């Protein structure tokens, strides 16, 4: 008998076409990210703004596709920290999309802070046990 | 050329009173109300509208949203971090 | 049978859009249309446009309200 | 015909196409709904939006262009760039459902050679639905690739960024209606390609 | 009996259970044991699962698919497919003097460092699973290549699926 | 044409698996809209190690099939153990146990948004009788959630 | 029978336009029209011109789109 | 006078979007797509066209070719050093 | 009206000739999309001379009939021998053997574009048992290709 190892479930041509589009999207993003990193080298990291402490090492798996404030409040309530909001919330809402699996709350907050970008910022004060969300001075 | 400020009918939409001369639309799948006055929908809900795009928006003190937008038989909303759809009939 | 293996239906709570059984447990059945349903599949054509423009056509073409032509509802 | 010694119904295709198109559209819609989160991860329009909620423009690129206009004269070019669409204010980001979702309405409006022609129409409708899905995939890929090309050319210093001017008003209005903090925002310069090649910046990746 | 998670890394007593259950014949049980303990029966069992065996000259090679013997995009070993791993250990027990080379291969999707790291992690995981079953550490070496030397075309779906693999060679 | 209930859900089925879990020995409690599942550590893990037995996956499948009947946003998994060597070893053991349990629960198809995991060691006991090891009643894993709407 | 003396047809891979058998072998059968075929003989007249110009003629002459006249399709 | 540079529809042909107002053509024997808009054929492929002659041409970054030519029911292509033919229907 | 398969090819026929060649003694191997045919030199040539026997043309016809079943671009033919007198004589012998084999294969109707011929002498052995002459297992001719699409 002659056989070759990978014999999976039968495939659909719609999924085949979506995969063929997604590979080209992926390596276009890879080339653009490489060019962007070469032109602009970053020099600072948000570890200074968001440090870790005890009871920030409890872990979480999250799949969230909504606004930032409710998710940040849930993370702060699970981390047993007070929650503070600074600035005016914009009329067009700040939307985030997180889909992770089994990582620490400090890493969750850092990914949320990086995905927020120029609209909002996350700060953590462990001596006062405060998680702070501040909105940008725009509009 | 100063642009117009807003539509003052969204205050009545926020309070829940339908616009005069309008007709009601049937909304299924979630907690929302909708009216049609001048080939535009006015939607009263506390959810977040994601896909179809709105023209004007107001917010109340307790967290209720009022939208002015063009007509469409479907709305894409986020409930508590989960994306779902609302069906609009009677257009 | 909504409140099966319980005491039966007490009343429709329209604030949550759910039935209440004769115990203190909420039921899984809906009783208003303004209840949270996980709707992901909707029928009808000219979706994600302005809807079907209500003109009557000599041909079988279906035109949406934004000027788009729906090939799926169009008769060949 | 042949050699010298050799010389000496239509409604079934239509109903098969009209059934197969809707059936294939429903199966394509189910397969699209199976992969909802991966499509959101791939076509992330939300994180490509600029500072003042402005959708980036769409750029098209062509390489090694030749035109034979007529005899005795040809025109060649090394590269060409075009602005297909222009930036504008948005309130909501786009989603993949406006591009990829197909339309399904259930049709409830209905023998020696009937079956083979019904089968032929049944395959024809499936082929038509596959062609429609291919065109939709090409359209969304074109839009996303144009936005990625704009983000690359902005770092490569060939396009100009949009310019936003905001005017601040105080407490305006009359005694019957007031507004507390009016702010009017207007973009004054649209993005455009530049022709000054001496100001371009190159990228060498180690 | 047999514990499904790797039998606590103990040598299984497969023959005595069969010759104890086939008595109520001893000769029939011995014939069945000497049939099912043969090398060709192990090779045909590995043919019943999705593992390929190639012999050419004095070098033997096993091809194992990561899509079924690993969890998705992880160096974690899929615990559901343990009979294939046990048959791999049973086949490798027949050559107690040779040296083992294990190599990891992926397809073309992703970044170069990501492909190299995933191949290296899968190769180290498979080498550790080989080491924990009795094979000495001086006879093992693991290496992870990316999309360097593929066996099929990466521009087609089935050919790209055939390229993600673990190669085990011995003399 | 509209759906009439939450799909794959039945109140009689909920009562049936609540009664079955209470007869098996897994504690299921409901006060208001809050729900608690309490599992002894001996029915899931080995003797003070973060390794699941092969036969506990049926119990985990039953717990997942019970959890698919509700609508929820966040689940919390908390682990408690007893004193063996020091505090660092027992906190690490409880964190690893909660990580493995929530990994299998997230691998199965529960329709939640966030799952939080913590291991508290031996800080909060529920019984003053502390003579056993993993057979003690205060060595357990707890799954808490709130039913939404 | 395409996948004869094998395990039967798994699926049509449209990226290569070929059937896949239940083993890991590609089949020799085509399953899309956009497959690599070694076509050397094609029928029809006014080939290597613009094609048949669609006018209806009183005579039996067949004219191509570049002004050529096809004597093979032209009736005597 | 300066001759025209190109036709800007070939960028959309390269991206795979058909030009507006055009109709589809059926291509058999190989991996190519064709459209007919103004009594001209627009072909998107990655093979090499040998016999019939094209009017305008563009190339993408990944090796995709787009051709503007006159209509014809047959094409001659080179695949991997082998010459074969493609059939065009629907003209 | 369109063709339904590649002409003159069948999967059952491919399996039949693979089984027949493997039972005869010619090694046929397939890993991924690469195909290898390994032939001992005693079944084709004389005792260390580049002269084909008259009876080996039936085997060459069988190999050509197997090779017509696929679509391909390039074929590689490589010859290996054993140590007889020096290195120059064995490289010349292997080059002549590969030239003759590829000449007869190109004379028959294989639909390939390029056929490459090389003779490596005795540089790459597959077996440490090197006592025989042309009867040794490491004296062989190898035909490798990749199936295209």
């Amino acid at each position: 008998k002659f056989k070759k190892p990978p014999i999976n479930n039968p495939s659909d041509d719609a999924t085949i076409k979506l995969a063929e589009a997604a590979v080209s999207v992926s390596d276009s993003m890879l080339e653009m990210a490489k060019v962007e990193k070469v032109i602009t080298p970053p020099s600072k990291d948000n570890t200074l703004t968001i440090p870790n402490a005890y009871n920030l090492q409890a872990r979480a798996s999250v799949d969230w596709s909504g606004p930032i404030e409710e998710l940040t409040a849930r993370i702060a309530k699970a981390a047993h920290f007070r929650f503070r909001v600074l600035g005016k919330s914009p009329s067009v809402p700040v939307l985030i999309s997180i889909s992770t699996k089994d990582e620490s709350l400090a890493e969750i907050l850092r990914d949320i802070d990086y995905q927020a970008g120029k609209k909002a910022s996350i700060h953590v004060y462990p001596n006062s046990q405060v998680v702070e969300l501040r909105y940008a001075k725009i509009y | 050329g100063i642009p117009p400020s807003a539509n003052d009918l969204l205050l009545h939409v926020l309070e829940g009173v339908p616009p005069p001369g309008s007709r009601r639309l049937v909304v299924s799948g979630g907690d929302a109300r909708a009216w049609l006055s001048n080939e535009k929908m006015y939607v009263r809900t506390n959810l977040t509208i994601l896909s179809p795009g709105w023209l004007a928006s107001m917010t109340s003190a307790d967290g209720t949203h009022a939208y002015e937008m063009q007509k469409s038989p479907v709305l894409l909303v986020s409930w508590h971090g989960k994306v779902m759809q609302l069906k609009v009939e009677g257009l | 049978g909504c409140c099966s293996k319980m005491g039966g239906i007490n009343y429709c709570d329209s604030s949550a859009g759910r039935l209440v059984c004769n115990n203190g447990f909420y039921s899984t059945c809906y009783c208003t249309r303004h209840a949270v349903m996980d709707l992901q599949f909707l029928m009808g054509c000219c979706l994600w446009h302005g809807g079907v423009y209500p003109q009557l056509n000599s041909s079988g073409l279906v035109v949406c309200n934004d000027g788009y032509v729906s090939e799926e509802c169009s008769l060949q | 015909t042949g050699s010298l010694a050799g010389l000496q119904k239509e409604t079934a295709l239509s109903v098969g196409a009209q059934a197969g198109l809707a059936w294939r559209a429903k199966i394509i819609d189910e397969q699209l709904n199976k992969q909802a989160r991966n499509l959101d991860a791939i076509y992330d329009f939300n994180s490509l939006v600029l500072e003042h909620n402005i959708l980036p423009p769409v750029l098209l690129e062509g390489r090694n262009t030749l035109n034979l206009a007529d005899a005795q004269s040809i025109r060649i070019s090394d590269r060409t760039y075009k602005v297909a669409k222009q930036a504008h204010f948005i309130t909501t980001p786009p989603t993949w459902r406006q591009y990829l979702w197909m339309d399904y309405v259930k049709p409830e409006a209905p023998k020696e050679i009937w079956c083979i022609y019904t089968e032929r129409g049944w395959k024809n409708g499936i082929d038509q639905a596959n062609t429609i899905l291919e065109e939709n995939i090409a359209r969304i890929k074109e839009d996303f690739g144009g936005m990625i090309l704009y983000r690359k050319l902005l770092a490569m210093n060939m396009v100009s960024p949009p310019y936003v001017s905001h005017t601040d008003l105080g407490v305006t209005g009359d005694g019957s209606e007031i507004h507390i903090d009016d702010r009017v925002l207007r973009i004054t310069a649209l993005p455009e390609l530049n022709v000054n090649s001496a100001e371009w910046r190159a990228a060498v990746a180690k | 009996c047999f514990h499904p998670p790797y039998n606590n890394f103990q040598p299984d007593r497969r023959a005595v259970k069969r010759v104890g259950v086939d008595t109520g014949g001893g000769t029939v049980g011995l014939v069945a044991s000497i049939y099912r303990d043969s090398k060709r029966k192990i090779i045909r069992d590995l043919q019943k699962q999705d593992i390929q065996y190639v012999e050419y000259g004095d070098t033997r090679t096993l091809i194992i698919p990561t899509d079924k013997y690993f969890m998705f995009s992880s160096p974690r070993l899929n615990e559901i497919c343990y009979p294939g791993l046990n048959n791999v250990i049973r086949l490798l027990n027949f050559y107690p003097q040779s040296t083992i080379y294990v190599a990891g291969f992926t397809d073309n999707v992703g970044s170069r460092s990501h492909k190299r790291k995933l191949s290296q992690a899968q190769a180290e995981t498979m080498m550790t699973f080989l080491w924990a079953n009795g094979i000495a550490a001086k006879r093992l070496k693991a290496e992870g290549y990316g999309d360097k030397n593929a066996i099929s075309d990466n521009a087609i779906i089935h050919g790209s699926a055939q390229n993600r693999r673990i190669e085990i060679q011995w003399f | 044409k509209l759906p009439c209930r939450v799909d794959g859900a039945c109140d009689a089925t909920i009562i049936k698996m609540m009664t079955d879990l209470n007869k098996k020995g897994i504690k299921v409690a409901s006060v208001g809209q809050n729900y608690l599942i309490s599992i002894p550590a001996s029915a899931l893990f080995a003797d003070q190690s973060p390794r699941l037995n092969w036969a506990s996956y049926s119990l985990l499948n039953e717990i997942a099939a019970f959890l698919k009947q509700f609508r929820k946003i966040a689940i919390t998994v908390t682990s408690y153990s007893s004193k063996y060597v020091s505090v660092k070893r027992e906190r690490a053991l409880t964190l690893a146990r909660s990580r493995v349990v929530s990994e299998y629960l997230w691998s199965q198809g529960v329709d939640s948004r966030i799952i939080f995991t913590q291991g508290l060691g031996s800080d909060k006991p529920i019984t003053s009788y502390t003579l056993g090891g993993d057979r003690s009643p205060n060595a357990r894993v707890e799954i808490t959630f709130r039913r939404a709407v």
